[PDB]
């Protein structure tokens, strides 16, 4: 649901 | 003020309520600190409370002052 440092997807990128 | 909030599926930044003029940005080695980790919960706030040892939220007194560490569409 966040922008996880991984990307910006609402589900860990 | 306005701060990027990941509350919504996508990414964006709105103006916090009449109770928050600051900006924060959660973070923690998600269940994939290997590749992902550090979950930035972009948002707004009136300040920075205690916070957790692993899950901490940043703070700022300016708009778009708490962006994502990887800000980017799609």
């Amino acid at each position: 649901f966040r922008y996880y440092e991984s990307s910006l997807e609402p589900w860990d990128d | 003020i306005v701060c990027h909030t990941t509350a919504t599926s996508p990414i964006s930044a709105v103006t916090c309520p009449p109770g928050e003029n600051l900006c924060y940005r959660k973070m923690w080695c998600d269940a994939f600190c290997s590749s992902r980790g550090k979950v930035v919960e972009l948002g707004c706030a009136a300040t920075c409370p205690s916070k957790k040892p692993y899950e901490e939220v940043t703070c700022c007194s300016t708009d778009k002052c708490n962006p994502h560490p990887k800000q980017r569409p799609g």
